[PDB]
């Protein structure tokens, strides 16, 4: 008669690395990495993303014709933009400050637009005929429809003073710009004055920007360029203009109702009809492990990225053969 | 393993002990069968759940990536915050990877642990009443019934009794 | 008759946490983790902090006539500002390369203010009428100390062509400015010439500012702006000065005479009467331990800043129930 | 713990035991006491020591953070700076935490280790001139008086004498 | 040791014995001698190679420095490159240290642990057909030549026939 | 007659450090720490070192006149430049974006300097008189080899308007440079237009440069400056110039037809003679160790560095005294 001291063994063949030795059977594990994803872009818990499709944040911001469908876009939870939106500023020039304003976006999940000074407004100065064949919508020659491309009435192009005053609770988001021409024939023509310049100011704001003339390289079919500024107007305080020509004065601009939690996020996927609570460029993430390797930029309630291949606990003790 | 009884003097686990981790075989003239052992198994069992939970808390707090954007003349800028980025996955990498293998070996020499101290605890209560047979087993001089049997498992093996 | 084997136990309550087993009470145990502060701002080692109080860094260096209390200061350990001082800049305007500059006084003790371009040199130009409601002093109109606001003398302002060599030994920390004025009736009005410029070198340095006229919102009731700058002139070098108009000059200096370890401190504590090896934003530290949870700003020979509520050893053995 | 000795075949520890971690407890015709075992416990003595101080110099070459301002269009860069000190906290921060659980695992076990072999060193010696009760203790054949017990204490236990 | 071999009841290791990590020496009327044991020493190598390789390989993925150059009025970004460079090699250092300070005490107790089996695995064969003399040798009742020794290391130790 | 269990011992002296105990001796052990170097600059896995000795990358990029070693400089693995190199600009001035620029030769392996504006084709303005006495070679004036210092021809310096394309296939940097005269009569003198400007333009450039008059502190003999600007001008793009005066322009121009791994190496050391396949600024590393203590910045294949005196792994046993 006997007794006889023992442990459990099974049909398991999960296997755990250890230091000394690699592939040890075991008869209980826990993997611990999610690998897996569903390749899609999806509403972070309910609020679905911002996808700019083919267009970018200044294609959008400043109203590109061609991004129409962003004219007035709700509350977001990302935004998604493609590594090189090909709408962009049809007419060709520079963003300043670019991406300083792009990381303000990831501080902000809802704009609202407002009319900051009327189209209808320039009573000495002609307005509605700042379009180019750079800018097209519908066939027709058009342009930024967020700013104006102010020009001279009757050859005249007097100083303009104007000034808007923030009377908003939220911080405003305002836009303008600076015509370079090609050439100097095209400044009289444009705007009569062969010197000019725009002033802007606000509190913080000592602006003093002059045309640069020069033959460049045509882009989409301009020698001339457009470079565009931006400000942050606090709430109660002012901003004011002056300028003899070149002025692309703001039409609209943006409030600021609700800040927080947001990202850009470079990818070339579209809208996946779908929800979750874990989002990556690739696809969303639906699982309770403490580790993933899809991608290190996330957003939401997420596990932690990891660059293993494979990461396994051993619960259980070493199988027998 | 350190301890030297999983797959060392006890040479294979038991398929037919289903209820446990560790436990007792026993053979006489009424039968022969397994019965796990309670406290150790539970014993294992709370240590490794505490175990995982401990990692998986530790690794909850960890680098997390944002999106930053530089322009043509911001290189050098834009390369350091790659760098930087990359640096941290590598250390949480290693950290991770790193911690997996040690305690992994550490709780497979755990359950060595464990068998080894239930055969002991056996050991110190049959003394001289019985064969050590060197393979996890122990020959009886005197018959054992399955009361007997019982009374090792319970600890309460009246030594003088036999 | 018997001998027995055992180990020590005691009336320890003392727990320590493992990977596997939380809260196990053992016979003996070394915490490791400073969790206490004596809350107050000390001197280093025996030599006292520049505590600025209302004063921000640059109030302090360009002499805001409400930071008198620091017009000699002596040599310092670190420095404490306060997150929204309220005596920045009396007269509105910026600060050119402000944070550069404060990063230099993180590697200096110890100023000495020398008088480099005297106020009664000025004999062209009017020297002792550049002052301002929005820089009052005991209920009158003052200026920043440590510059001169030139203005026109019997209605002319000629050029100023001045030059100052650096024949100490120290490097010379020099600041001066330019008037931005509301309107082009006050650029006449104070310089007379409508079209002005400063013009700045050194051996490194190729400056020329313009002023920009432009209306902005008032601050401290003024409409224009002041905008400073600063270099450092090294020893045996020049530095040329060249203006038409709205030339904020320099009065006083700064001599560096000792360089080494310093830092600006964030924090709205004042002096405490006190000394420590150890300083943080919220407190002194006096330890023998290897790590604190206090705040991760310290300077001194201190313990290890991490985020931990507890790190305890374990040196004794399991102790029993 | 891992070898069995401490809170297992040993149940508790002694309060009567002051004068070191681990020793002998004695009881004869003409009393009985407790005796620290010298040697075993300033082993355990300087090897915690040891660790300890081991410990702390590791951790002594470790990240500070510097004071670093930017101003309202510098905002890519004071992030990136705020999530590279953060970063390195973290990194220390678990490294400390996770330095302490593991080693305080091992000091545990270590004790442990230091009885069970005290333990397995006198039972070496008395052989079979004595009872293996099962609970830390040995019953002896013969009386064992003061220099008996002493002899036992000492690595000198005469077994043949015996 | 943790496991009380090595420098514990085995007092010290053999000169003599150069073909193996762990061995057996043998005396009776024939002569003396050592012999390596095989199978414990080709599974220490086994080990502790993979070990070091394992090592080496978990620090293949490491920070590297790269170039980085700015001007006099880019010191705060100059000063977070420095920070950042150094706070990783700190990082990387401590790591390196630790692992190794920390997987030499575990070479040097498996080593123990290899001993204190291999002597637990004699001692099992053997049983009460020899002297358990309290330093890691058994002295026998019956007279046992080279086959007989043989028979002890092989595992084929006949205890019935002796 | 008995039998034993033991271990092995040998005459080893090699020790190694555990948590509880240093120095512990072992039978056998493994460094795994690479502590010595060559002490010698050599090629990389056959790749010989650009070493630019004396001169700066400026020096060298322009091409000062005592940089003629590196006139015409074959493919290279890494690049090596002294802390404080000797020449550098040889008439005094600045190198916009120089450090952008150093950053991208981080990514270039080879040069092929092209002519794209000839010396000969400046057929209005004087080409073979822009020499100065800060800028010598074989004991004459001369200046920087890669770029035209253009003066007035008979009394006058009329509006440059020049263009280059780029029709080769691989990315051309571009070198210009603006003069900055030391005062009115120099300007003049120079160039007749008292008011000029350089105006520069490619698809992404949009630059407009004005000399600033000023008298600065002679370095080399010169109190003017000369601030040197550069692009890389894309494949089939192309890049306009215009100019009054005080143009620096481009004679020659640099493709580039290798990119990739390679460094700027700072250090004192010159050519060993060598080949190696990890190299450091202090010297080559042949090992096949994991780690290293040598320096932090290395190129090729190499062990990975650590702040460590000293790493020795334990594969032996404690060896006994
Ligand atoms: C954009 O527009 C807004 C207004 O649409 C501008 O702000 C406004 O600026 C004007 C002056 O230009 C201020 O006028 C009056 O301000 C206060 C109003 O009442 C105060 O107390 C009430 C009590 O509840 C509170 O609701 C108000 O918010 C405010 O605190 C008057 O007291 C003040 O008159 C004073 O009388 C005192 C004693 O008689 C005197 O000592 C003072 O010297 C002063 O004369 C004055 O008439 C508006 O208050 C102010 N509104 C707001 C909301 O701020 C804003 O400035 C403009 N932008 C820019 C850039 O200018
Ligand atoms: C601010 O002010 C200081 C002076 O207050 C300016 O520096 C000075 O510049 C002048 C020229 O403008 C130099 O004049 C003489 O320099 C040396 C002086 O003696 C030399 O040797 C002694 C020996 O111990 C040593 O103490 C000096 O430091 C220096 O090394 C004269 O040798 C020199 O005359 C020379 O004679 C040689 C042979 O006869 C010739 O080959 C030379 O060509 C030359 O003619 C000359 O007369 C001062 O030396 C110099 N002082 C200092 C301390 O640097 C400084 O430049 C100014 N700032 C700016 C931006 O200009
Ligand atoms: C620097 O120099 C280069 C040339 O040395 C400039 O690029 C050249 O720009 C000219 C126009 O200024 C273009 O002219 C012709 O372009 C194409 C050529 O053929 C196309 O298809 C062949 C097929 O294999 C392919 O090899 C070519 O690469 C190209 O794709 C002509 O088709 C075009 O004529 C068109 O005819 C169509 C139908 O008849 C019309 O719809 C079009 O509207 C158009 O009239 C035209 O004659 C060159 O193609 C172009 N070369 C290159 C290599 O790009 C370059 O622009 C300049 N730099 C700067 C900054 O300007
Ligand atoms: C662990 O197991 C031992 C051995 O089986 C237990 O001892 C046995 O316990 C049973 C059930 O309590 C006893 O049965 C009783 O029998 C008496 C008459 O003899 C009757 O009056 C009761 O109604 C009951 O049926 C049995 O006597 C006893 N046998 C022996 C040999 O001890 C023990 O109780 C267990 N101990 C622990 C700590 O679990
Ligand atoms: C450890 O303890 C043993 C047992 O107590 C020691 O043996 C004893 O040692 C004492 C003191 O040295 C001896 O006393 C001597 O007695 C003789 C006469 O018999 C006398 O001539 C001496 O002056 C002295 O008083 C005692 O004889 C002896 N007893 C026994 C049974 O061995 C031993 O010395 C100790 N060994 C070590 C290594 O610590
Ligand atoms: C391990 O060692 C034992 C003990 O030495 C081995 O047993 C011995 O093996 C030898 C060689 O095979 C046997 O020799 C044979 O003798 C017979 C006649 O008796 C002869 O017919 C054969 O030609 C051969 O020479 C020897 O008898 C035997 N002795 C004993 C006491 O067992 C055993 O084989 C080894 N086992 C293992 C698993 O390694
Ligand atoms: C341990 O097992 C892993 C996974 O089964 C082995 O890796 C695979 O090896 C096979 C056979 O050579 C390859 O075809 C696969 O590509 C590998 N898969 C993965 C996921 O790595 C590994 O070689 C084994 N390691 C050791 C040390 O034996
Ligand atoms: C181990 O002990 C700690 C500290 O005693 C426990 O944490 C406390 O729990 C009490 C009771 O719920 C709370 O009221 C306190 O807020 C806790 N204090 C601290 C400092 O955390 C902890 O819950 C215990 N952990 C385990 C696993 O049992
Ligand atoms: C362990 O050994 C090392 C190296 O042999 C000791 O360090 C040396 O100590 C000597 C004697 O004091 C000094 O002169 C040397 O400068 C030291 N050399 C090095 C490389 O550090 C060390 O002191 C010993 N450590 C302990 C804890 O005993
Ligand atoms: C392993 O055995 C289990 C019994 O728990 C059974 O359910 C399962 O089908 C078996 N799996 C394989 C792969 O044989
Ligand atoms: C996530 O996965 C679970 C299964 O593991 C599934 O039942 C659940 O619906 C999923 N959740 C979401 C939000 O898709
Ligand atoms: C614990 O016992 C010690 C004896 O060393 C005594 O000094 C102390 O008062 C006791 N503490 C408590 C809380 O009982
Ligand atoms: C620090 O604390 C100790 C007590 O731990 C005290 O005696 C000493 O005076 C303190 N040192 C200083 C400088 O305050
Ligand atoms: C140690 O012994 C070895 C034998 O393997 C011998 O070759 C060597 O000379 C000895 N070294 C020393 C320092 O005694
Ligand atoms: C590197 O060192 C080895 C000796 O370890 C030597 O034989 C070999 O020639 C060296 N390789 C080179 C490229 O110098």
């Amino acid at each position: 008669d006997q007794i006889c001291i023992g442990y459990h063994a099974n049909n398991s063949t999960e296997q755990v690395d250890t230091i000394m030795e690699k592939n040890v059977t075991v008869t209980h594990a826990q993997d611990i990495l999610e690998k897996t994803h569903n390749g899609k872009l999806c509403d972070l818990d309910g609020v679905k993303p911002l996808i700019l499709r083919d267009c970018s944040v200044a294609g959008w911001l400043l109203g590109n014709p061609m991004c129409d469908e962003f004219i007035n876009v709700p509350e977001w939870s990302y935004i998604v933009e493609k590594a090189n939106p090909v709408n962009d500023l049809c007419y060709p020039g520079d963003f300043n400050d670019y991406e300083e304003l792009k990381h303000l976006l990831s501080r902000i999940n809802h704009f609202e637009k407002i009319q900051i000074i009327p189209k209808s407004s320039w009573s000495s100065h002609e307005a509605s005929l700042g379009v180019s064949s750079a800018c097209p919508y519908q066939g027709k020659s058009s342009f930024f429809r967020n700013v104006v491309w102010l020009i001279k009435k009757n050859s005249t192009y007097p100083t303009i003073k104007r000034s808007y005053n923030n009377t908003n609770q939220e911080d405003l988001l305002v836009l303008w710009g600076i015509h370079h021409p090609k050439d100097a024939a095209e400044q009289t023509k444009l705007y009569q004055n062969p010197t000019t310049y725009i002033s802007v100011g606000t509190s913080t704001l000592n602006q003093r920007l002059v045309p640069r003339i020069a033959t460049r390289s045509k882009v989409n079919g301009q020698s001339g360029r457009m470079e565009f500024f931006w400000t942050i107007l606090k709430p109660n305080d002012a901003i004011n203009f002056e300028s003899n020509g070149n002025f692309i004065a703001p039409e609209y601009a943006y409030k600021i109702v609700k800040k927080g939690d947001s990202t850009i996020m470079k990818s070339e996927l579209e809208y996946g009809n779908c929800n979750t609570k874990c989002q990556t460029p690739m696809g969303a993430i639906n699982s309770s492990m403490p580790f993933h390797n899809i991608h290190p930029l996330t957003i939401g309630e997420c596990p932690k990225y990891v660059k293993s291949n494979r990461l396994v606990l051993a619960t259980g003790l070493r199988n027998s053969p | 393993g350190l301890f030297g009884a999983i797959a060392g003097f006890i040479e294979g686990g038991w398929q037919g002990m289903v209820d446990g981790w560790y436990g007792y075989h026993h053979s006489n003239e009424q039968g022969s069968g397994y019965a796990a052992d309670k406290e150790s198994t539970q014993k294992a069992i709370d240590g490794v759940t505490n175990k995982v939970n401990s990692i998986i808390d530790k690794m909850n707090t960890q680098f997390e990536a944002v999106g930053r954007e530089f322009n043509n003349l911001e290189r050098r800028i834009e390369n350091l915050n790659k760098k930087m980025e990359d640096g941290f996955l590598d250390v949480w990498t290693y950290n991770a990877e790193l911690l997996v293998l040690m305690e992994n070996e550490r709780t497979l020499d755990f359950h060595d642990s464990n068998v080894k101290n239930l055969y002991d605890k056996v050991r110190l209560q049959l003394r001289d009443n019985a064969k050590e047979l060197g393979n996890g087993c122990f020959e009886f001089y005197h018959k054992c019934d399955n009361e007997c049997m019982e009374s090792v498992r319970n600890g309460t093996y009246d030594y003088p009794q036999y």
